């Protein structure tokens, strides 16, 4: 009865954008995105990958509230590396381990006969 | 070949057990996610109940038909309703099954994944077939019926994914596995007298060199290498399930460079 | 009431595993534990599923219409 | 074929008008049943 | 989970772990004021003065009843009945303002009197929530 709506999971909302990128007062160089209509899936994974970026001094995702399908990821960075770039090449690095991933399980299933 | 590897351990239509080597726990956990949650499925999502004389609740039988697995081979032939034009459903964004059965026999009349007909158009997608696994060929059993009992309904099967609801489920169990001789110190064994007589030896156990006593705790030690087994409903052919999941992970991934850049349009 | 269309905990389709279940018991004489297994509920969530389950619905058949 | 009222022993289709005995056309029983909507009830299958 | 609250797996309950049936019976009767002075069950309607319920009339047949099929909900009228004064007055029966349904099985009888007598029952699944007991 005062259940959300299951798609409201996934799905975003009248004006709702997937990333709300809100520049960090407290520390230099950092910032704060806000996915939304995302979960642990997507945040503990750009997360990991961030960390293994040299230039990153600072990595941390949280889901604030479990009702909300939403996470806050702040990255902080060395001078003069954007942390958006940090994302932007963080999200590329994990594609391009998955694309690995596919055509090698693709290559192992086609080594099956089952 | 290339970055993190797979070595296949064994293979079926309904199971794929592998190693995952050379990628991050949270890459192999992500994917785990993915398997289970978010790769589309076809579902029985609307039913329309026409005349129902069964011991069974109009919707107790609608439920079950949420549950009954449909091939969703060519499910990215399939449209979402959300996002296709028409009002309500077509034949670009849903599949229509009649389900009619009676009572003729003395004895008991069943009702079966078997006994659904596909009224909607296919076009040519392998789409919409009631999964039967079993050796009599008659699929999950909806209901039983007596003499008079009767049961006509209509339903419109969509496309979704389990985060809406676990009909949509294209995996079962995924397995899931890492250090089987806790050499990360990753778990604080139980114990009463001695926590290795205790604590059962996994199957991978022999897939991996145990520590030996004389050996300090390797601290710089990382996790990579998870023995995995997914497990397809049959929506799905098992090596879909992992590859779909892959490829489900990565638009997911994709998605927010997209997202990042029409941000730095403005 | 009638044999559910999968297990509760990990989803495997146990809606066909009935009769065949039933069977195994009555026509082979098997004991439960084997009968589950060859029907490959391997986990014991799925077990509990069949292993449990009260087929109510052939009582509620004997009644009339 | 008109289908207003079933019975609840003999299950015979009765139709009856208001004023015309509670009763069933067979085995006089007064124990009746009202047909169901001819409208399609649409359920989630959820 | 905390003090006496508990987890319950969304994806199980969906499977319909602890998913339940739910039945209320509604009933009422033609009563005789006097002699040759009844109750009648019909859908009524505005005429001169009677005190008619805010809920949907529109959901009854000309018995003054809901079909077994329909899905009702709110303050529908599921029993239609007017009494008369000396044109008539509502006496209506309106499902449960707090609660909604669908029709299961109606039942029409006579009461040993000899008046009509009548039974509503309407189905409804509860699927276990965030403040269900268990
Ligand atoms: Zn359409
Ligand atoms: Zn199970
Ligand atoms: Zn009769």
């Amino acid at each position: 009865m005062n259940a959300p709506d299951r798609f409201e999971l996934f799905l975003l909302g009248e004006g709702e954008s997937k990333l709300k990128i809100d520049p960090d007062t407290k520390a230099p160089n950092a910032v704060v995105i806000t996915f939304e209509k995302e979960d642990h899936t997507l945040g503990n994974l750009i997360r990991a990958e961030l960390l293994n970026d040299r230039k990153v001094l600072f990595a941390a995702y949280k889901v604030e509230h479990p009702f909300f399908a939403r996470f806050k990821l702040r990255i902080q960075t060395t001078e003069g590396y954007d942390p958006k770039d940090a994302l932007k090449n963080a999200c590329n690095s994990i594609i391009n381990k998955l694309g690995a991933l596919k055509t090698n399980f693709e290559t192992e299933w086609n080594l099956q006969t089952l | 070949e290339e970055g993190p590897q797979v070595k296949i351990r064994e293979a079926s239509k309904d199971n794929v057990d592998f190693i995952l080597s050379n990628v991050d726990l949270a890459m192999a956990n992500s994917l785990r996610r993915v398997m289970i949650a978010e790769i589309p499925t076809l579902a029985i999502d609307s039913v329309e109940v026409e005349t129902n004389t069964t011991v069974l609740a109009d919707e107790f039988i609608a439920h079950r038909l949420g549950l009954i697995p449909l091939q969703s081979m060519d499910i990215e032939q399939l449209e979402y309703s959300r996002d296709c034009f028409c009002e309500d459903h077509c034949d670009k964004c849903s599949v229509v099954l009649t389900l009619q059965a009676f009572g003729e026999s003395e004895s008991t009349t069943n009702v079966y994944s078997k006994d659904l007909v596909i009224v909607s158009n296919l076009m040519g997608r392998n789409i919409g077939h009631p999964i039967i696994q079993d050796k009599e060929g008659n699929g999950v059993l909806i209901c039983k019926l007596r003499k008079g009992q009767e049961l006509k309904l209509t339903c419109v099967a969509k496309k979704g994914i389990a985060k809406e609801h676990a009909k949509w489920g294209p995996a079962a169990a995924i397995e899931f596995e890492y250090d089987p001789w806790n050499k990360l110190k990753h778990t604080d064994y139980w114990y009463e007298q001695d926590s290795a007589k205790e604590w059962p030896q996994s199957k991978n156990c022999e897939y991996e060199d145990p520590p030996n006593e004389g050996d300090p705790f390797d601290y710089k030690a990382q996790a990579d290498t998870f023995y995995m087994n997914v497990e397809s409903v049959g929506s799905i052919p098992v090596d879909q399930v992992v590859v779909r999941g892959i490829d489900t992970l990565q638009k997911k991934v994709a998605s927010i460079l997209l997202a990042l850049t029409q941000m730095d349009q403005d | 009431m009638i044999v559910p269309v999968r297990c509760f905990s990990c989803g495997k389709v146990v809606g066909d595993k009935w009769e065949s279940y039933l069977n195994l018991l009555q026509e082979d004489e098997l004991d439960e534990g084997t009968a589950l297994s060859r029907l490959g509920l391997k986990r014991y969530c799925c077990r509990r599923m069949i292993l449990t389950h009260v087929d109510l619905i052939e009582k509620f058949l004997r009644y009339n219409p | 074929a008109t289908l207003k009222y079933i019975c609840a022993e003999c299950s015979s289709k009765l139709s009856l008008s208001r004023t015309d005995a509670v009763r069933c056309k067979d085995c006089g029983h007064r124990i009746l049943l009202k047909a169901r909507t001819k409208r399609l009830v649409q359920f989630e299958a959820r | 989970n905390q003090e006496d609250s508990m987890i319950m797996n969304q994806s199980s309950i969906d499977r319909g772990l602890f998913r339940s049936l739910f039945f209320r019976s509604y009933m009422d009767q033609e009563k005789k004021y006097g002699m040759s002075i009844t109750e009648t069950f019909e859908k009524p309607q505005r005429t001169n003065t009677l005190r008619m319920k805010h809920g949907t009339y529109d959901k009854l047949d000309d018995d003054g009843l809901i079909a077994p099929g329909v899905r009702v909900s709110g303050e529908d009228v599921i029993i239609g009945k007017t009494t008369p004064i000396s044109s008539k007055r509502d006496a209506s029966t309106p499902l449960r303002s707090t609660e909604n349904g669908i029709v299961d099985q109606v039942l029409v009888t006579t009461n040993q009197d000899g008046l009509k007598f009548v039974k509503v029952r309407v189905r409804t699944t509860k699927i276990p929530q965030i403040g269900d007991k268990f």
